[PDB]
């Protein structure tokens, strides 16, 4: 470092790839790889590009989804090579919100489905539940019933004797101890 | 006069020595050698620093050496040459030994012991540098001499354990250079200090040693730690060998400090809480272990946030380490009572210390466990509560916004309400009575396992020291 | 019901009154809490003991 | 200077011989003792362990209290201006 | 003795400047007569150290503050001089004694006497290090047990009249000691009395209670504050540990409180407070909460501690006994019972849940309250499983510890 290995691309290289971890939803990589870059430029080359990234993760870990589409929108305004991640991670606040609603609700009407998924178009809204699987009758979704199949499916695999844990299987633990 | 003195503090060594040199020409063993060779580098640490800089030069030049002598000297020139004590009779002897490195043998040559011998110097000069707490040239000098001599020939077992000390004194004062002043090629030799340090694992996985595995495990997390290569150090803590057999409870303390950096890096807050803990019970209380402690104590902190769980105002108290631990008392204060206003003032303020730590990366993401701890005390208060409360009371914007932060905050499971909207409120789901529930079932089976694992240890332990002592005569 | 003397909750969310005879506590787990009690005192004891050898 | 219960790791561990050069390797791994760094470094000395009164040394037991402040002249304030409103009811 | 206790409260009310006006004022008065007549000149300039730049300080000797609220606290150098002139005529007439004392025969009886003397001058005149240094010699020569419990809760009385807690608790210690070894019933009631006031002082108001209750029963004028603030102290101490059947029972099981009658400004608040609690019409009991602030914390030596304490505690206490009764409450009529208003109720009790130490519940869209304590087998788990955890933790470390050595 000080002596050609620090460069304006290089701080537009490593904003870009900031990105690709976290479109590819592995924040267990993304934090790990901010420690490398600790060492590095934050400070010495001050977040002007890379601040974009870092704040997103951040909104969606306290759990606000309006500040993280907004930042994504306003990142949309600027087509360059950064928007190509921005998509990636629109369609991200989708499923996360996906995974939440079945313990969140048991009823959402059809306009109502609309306003958590950030759609604009309740067709758009009718598109996605096929996809992602939710049964919508009458226009109104049921929570219940895709809960269910899930679980079902955590059930079916060999795990399963202790997962439980059987009234049996308990004591039987116990007894050979003793006499061991 | 000044002869007596080099001539004391020479003999007090000698008889370290010559002890394990007899234990060793039985048969080598790891354990018993190393409470000596311990007891010893305690008194060459204390003599070397208090008693002349050139009492290890006396002894480097009674031993026949290689040609580590001169460059002993070397570093002694700079800070003011001694040629003192190197006439004969501090080299006309080697040094009382019964025949196996005596002088009239040695010199005769008809034995040359040198094996043992050359890896107590090197402890020596190890030792001095850090004494002196100079780093400069003299570190370099240190790297480049013993690592290849100790490269070009297998080691015994006893001369392993001797060279696991070795390097972590070698790894320490090139990591304190670039702290001092940063340098540009302190950075590329430290691709060269890497490549050392793993390819040691491999060399000491064909001696069979446990004490010297273990030790080597300690400086490869450190050393990915400081160099911020995370993403490495969580290939390698997935595959590990540790043994806890014959280790020292120091290396032990600081193998579990080391998972809870990586694991909190990694977001996982409860593996972390549990070592962390470990590492502790195993330090002393003493002002030996004092920054061991602190830097454990930031890290003990910064997990409980992290997770919701908020230390003890006691701990700090109770403690004489308040003003280290300064930041993180107003860090604990502000999430407790959900005051984002007064987080975003501790961490402005104290912003410096915490990244000289690096623990600022961790700090930063209580930015959102104020949010979230913040509902789960509203969600306590009140059974069922309108989302405009909410707003005013943790500054936040429109309703439609709490409203997301607790769908996310429910599938980690840390509000364990849900949302109602077209009833209008927030209805947790606690109501206690889980006694009425099977889960009580669950949890007593897990302490009786607990129970039986202790159980274990104290079997295989409570013999094994006993077993060493009725077989010896002491009869 | 302060005197816990018959039993019983008065309800204000509706205005009525709950009489309970019903079983409440459980000797044997009331006693459990004893015991846990007894095995932290011997241990404060043993480790003076133990603190001869460190 | 004692990490938690300071009795309880006084007696779980004491000097040896043998082990007091590791020790000391620890506290220089982390480079420093890292409670004379923090004066220094600050430029200051201690003003903020006098936040509140069990803060500054423990000779006291535990509150429960983190700001201390007096709770009696707002308990005063409600209690008069209901008293009002019921008068003029 | 007798009346060092009585200045050293009066000097805590100039020290603070939160007490009513008249009552400093009356307090600045009593403490400058007992300067001529005492010489309580040289405790004079021990409260000027608890000040510098902070209020109840007008000092002349020192640096005199016009932003402050007490005026009255004049360190005069007329005080000053009649300082030095009673201090060199006192040492000098009594050396001249204590030395022909000394030289005549009997070390159990006189050299004893004559020594304690010497502390007995010093300690009524605020300078302990001297009281220390020659009522050690006292101790040293053979003499009853009963005469050394006696200095001994002579040097404790210094640390009280200092108001330092530190040098009382040492003290205090040593004479815990020794009456187990003196077997003297006299002077046993005189240690329950300094004992409970140092509890008092603590946080330790389970063992605090159990002593001023005794107190009563047996009281000592000796040494020791007034018989009035002995029963304020009790009840005080009574209602922050126990609850309604245990409190009842306490003060229909004193007959000795009872006959004490109010007649104090700081008894009538407390013992008006106790009525309403195990009475269960809590309507009285919040405007009195604040007179009990007003009255007894604040004036006390060892209450100005807990001052802020004793106010969070309670106003959990009084609404946990409602909550109990009551498997639902209206936020209005509990509103109405305590005698304040909806929301400032709501806010109170937002302090209290999450720690999760009260265990209640609040619909704000019905209005009622929900308690979820468990009143069945669940609660005596929520005790069991946390001692269980901390077992396992203390047999983990201390086996692992003890191998490895």
């Amino acid at each position: 470092n000080h002596k050609l290995s620090e460069s304006d691309k290089k701080s537009k290289l490593i904003s870009l790839y900031l990105l690709n971890l976290l479109s590819q939803n592995n924040t267990t990589k993304f934090h790990s790889e901010l420690q490398y870059l600790d060492k590095h430029i934050k400070n010495l080359e001050d977040d002007s590009l890379l601040s974009y990234p870092i704040k997103l993760d951040r909104w969606l870990m306290e759990g606000s989804y309006q500040k993280a589409w907004d930042l994504l929108q306003s990142g949309s305004q600027n087509i360059s090579e950064f928007d190509s991640f921005t998509d990636i991670l629109k369609s991200a606040i989708r499923d996360e919100i996906a995974k939440n609603t079945e313990l969140s609700y048991d009823f959402l009407p059809l306009s109502n489905i609309k306003a958590l998924l950030f759609f604009n178009n309740e067709k758009e809204t009718e598109k996605f539940a096929l996809e992602r699987n939710w049964p919508i009758v009458n226009s109104k979704v049921y929570f219940n019933n895709q809960s269910k199949e899930k679980a079902d499916y955590e059930d079916e695999m060999m795990h399963e004797e202790d997962q439980k844990t059987n009234i049996i299987e308990k004591a039987m633990d116990y007894a050979i101890s003793i006499e061991n | 006069l000044h002869h007596s003195e080099k001539k004391y503090a020479e003999e007090d060594q000698v008889q370290e020595l010559l002890k394990v040199l007899n234990e060793i020409s039985k048969t080598t063993l790891t354990l018993d050698p190393r409470y000596i060779w311990r007891s010893l580098k305690d008194l060459s640490s204390l003599r070397n620093q208090e008693l002349l800089n050139a009492e290890t030069l006396c002894f480097t030049v009674n031993v026949l050496y290689p040609d580590s002598s001169s460059f002993k000297k070397n570093l002694l020139k700079f800070i003011t040459s001694n040629h003192k004590s190197s006439v004969p009779g501090s080299a006309e002897l080697r040094n009382s030994y019964p025949a196996s490195f005596y002088s009239v043998n040695t010199e005769k040559k008809t034995i040359e012991v040198t094996a043992e011998i050359n890896c107590f110097m090197h402890l020596l000069v190890q030792l001095f540098l850090w004494d002196s707490k100079e780093l400069e040239q003299l570190v370099e000098f240190n790297r480049k001499v013993v690592i290849p001599n100790l490269l070009c020939y297998y080691n015994l077992r006893s001369l392993n354990l001797i060279n696991a000390k070795l390097w972590f004194y070698i790894y320490l004062s090139h990591e304190t250079l670039a702290r001092s002043s940063e340098e540009i090629n302190s950075d590329n030799q430290n691709i060269i200090l890497r490549s050392t340090m793993m390819k040691f694992l491999k060399i000491a996985s064909l001696k069979h040693d446990n004490e010297t595995k273990a030790m080597l495990i300690n400086l490869i997390l450190r050393d990915f730690l400081n160099n911020g290569e995370v993403d490495s150090a969580s290939d390698f803590i997935s595959k590990l060998e540790y043994p806890h057999t014959d280790v020292s409870s120091s290396l032990e303390a600081r193998y579990f400090f080391y998972l809870s950096k990586i694991n909190a890096i990694q977001l996982d807050y409860s593996t972390a809480n549990e070592y962390i803990i470990a590492a502790i019970r195993k330090a002393p209380h003493n002002s030996k272990s004092l920054g061991f402690l602190q830097q454990s104590n930031k890290l003990h902190c910064c997990i409980q946030l992290l997770m919701g769980d908020i230390p003890e105002l006691s701990f700090f108290h109770q403690s004489n380490m308040q003003k280290s631990l300064l930041p993180y008392y107003h860090l604990t204060k502000a999430v407790k009572l959900g005051d984002l206003k007064k987080f975003t003032s501790t961490i402005t303020k104290y912003k410096q210390l915490l990244l000289k730590d690096d623990t600022y990366q961790l700090c930063v993401r209580l930015r959102s466990n104020v949010i979230k701890t913040g509902i789960r005390i509203i969600s306590l208060t009140y059974k069922k509560i309108s989302l405009r409360d909410i707003c005013l009371k943790l500054n936040l914007d429109s309703e439609q916004t709490v409203e997301y932060m607790v769908s996310r905050a429910i599938r980690d499971g840390v509000i364990e309400a849900k949302i109602n909207h077209e009833d209008g409120f927030i209805e947790t789901t606690e109501l206690l009575n889980i006694y009425d529930s099977e889960d009580p079932q669950q949890v007593f089976d897990e302490r009786i396992k607990f129970a039986n694992q202790l159980h274990d240890e104290y079997l295989v332990s409570m013999r094994y020291p006993e077993d060493k002592k009725t077989q010896q005569n002491e009869k | 019901i302060l005197d816990k003397i018959f039993y019983g909750v008065l309800d204000q969310g509706n205005g009525w009154l709950y009489v309970y005879e019903t079983p409440n506590q459980d000797a044997t787990y009331d006693s459990a809490l004893e015991l846990v009690g007894q095995l932290n005192k011997v241990v404060d004891q043993l480790f003076e003991k133990a603190s001869v050898l460190y | 200077m004692s990490t938690d219960v300071a009795a309880a790791q006084a007696q779980s561990k004491i000097d040896l011989t043998k082990k007091k050069n590791e020790e000391i390797n620890k506290k220089s791994l982390e480079e420093d003792d890292e409670f004379e760094d923090f004066p220094i470094d600050t430029w200051a000395n201690g003003e903020t362990i006098k936040s509140n009164a069990v803060t500054q040394t423990n000779i006291w037991e535990e509150n429960w209290d983190d700001v201390e402040v007096d709770d009696d002249f707002t308990n005063e304030l409600k209690a008069e201006l209901d008293r009002y409103k019921r008068e003029n009811q | 003795r007798v009346p060092n206790y009585e200045v050293s409260e009066k000097a805590f009310l100039l020290t603070q400047s939160k007490v009513s006006i008249e009552q400093r004022k009356e307090a600045a008065e009593f403490v400058l007569a007992k300067i001529k007549e005492e010489e309580m000149a040289p405790y004079y300039k021990y409260l000027c150290e608890e000040y510098l730049v902070n209020n109840g300080q007008s000092d002349l000797e020192h640096d005199e503050k016009s932003d402050s609220l007490n005026e009255w606290i004049k360190f005069d150098q007329e005080l000053y001089n009649e300082l030095c002139k009673k201090n060199e005529s006192k040492i000098k007439e009594l050396n001249e004694k204590i030395q022909k004392l000394e030289e005549d025969d009997e070390g159990e009886l006189e050299q004893a006497q004559a020594w304690i003397n010497l502390g007995e001058y010093y300690a009524q005149i605020g300078d302990k290090d001297n009281a220390e240094k020659t009522l050690g010699k006292s101790l040293s020569k053979a003499i009853s047990t009963g005469a050394k419990i006696d200095v001994m809760l002579t040097i404790a009385r210094l640390g009280f009249f200092y108001n330092d807690q530190l040098y009382v608790k040492e003290k205090l210690e040593a004479v815990n000691s020794m009456i187990e070894k003196g077997g003297d019933w006299e002077r046993r009631n005189r240690y329950k009395t300094y004992y409970g006031i140092h509890c008092l002082a603590v946080r330790n108001f389970k063992e605090a209670a159990k002593l001023l209750v005794d107190s009563l029963a047996t009281f000592t004028s000796i040494e020791l504050t007034s018989y009035e603030s002995i029963a304020t102290y009790a009840s005080v101490t009574g209602l922050f540990t126990l609850e309604r059947t245990d409190l009842k029972s306490k003060v229909i099981d004193s007959p000795e409180l009872l006959s004490l009658i109010s007649t104090t400004a700081a008894l009538q608040s407390i013992s008006s407070l106790t009525i309403s609690l195990y009475a269960s019409d809590y309507a009285s009991y919040f405007p009195y909460l604040l007179e009990t602030y007003a009255n007894v914390l604040i004036p006390c030596k060892y209450l100005n501690r807990h001052a802020d304490f004793f106010v969070r505690e309670m106003r959990r206490k009084v609404y946990a006994q409602l909550l109990e009764s009551y498997k639902t409450l209206s936020l209005k009529s509990m509103a109405s019972a305590f005698g304040v208003s909806v929301a400032f109720l709501d806010n109170d009790l937002g302090k209290f849940i999450p720690n999760k130490q009260l265990n209640c519940v609040i619909d704000r869209v019905n209005g009622i309250v929900e308690t979820n304590r468990p009143d069945n087998k669940n609660a005596q788990y929520h005790l069991l499983v946390k001692q269980g955890d901390g077992l396992l933790t203390k047999l983990q470390k201390y086996g692992a510890a003890v191998r490895l050595t």
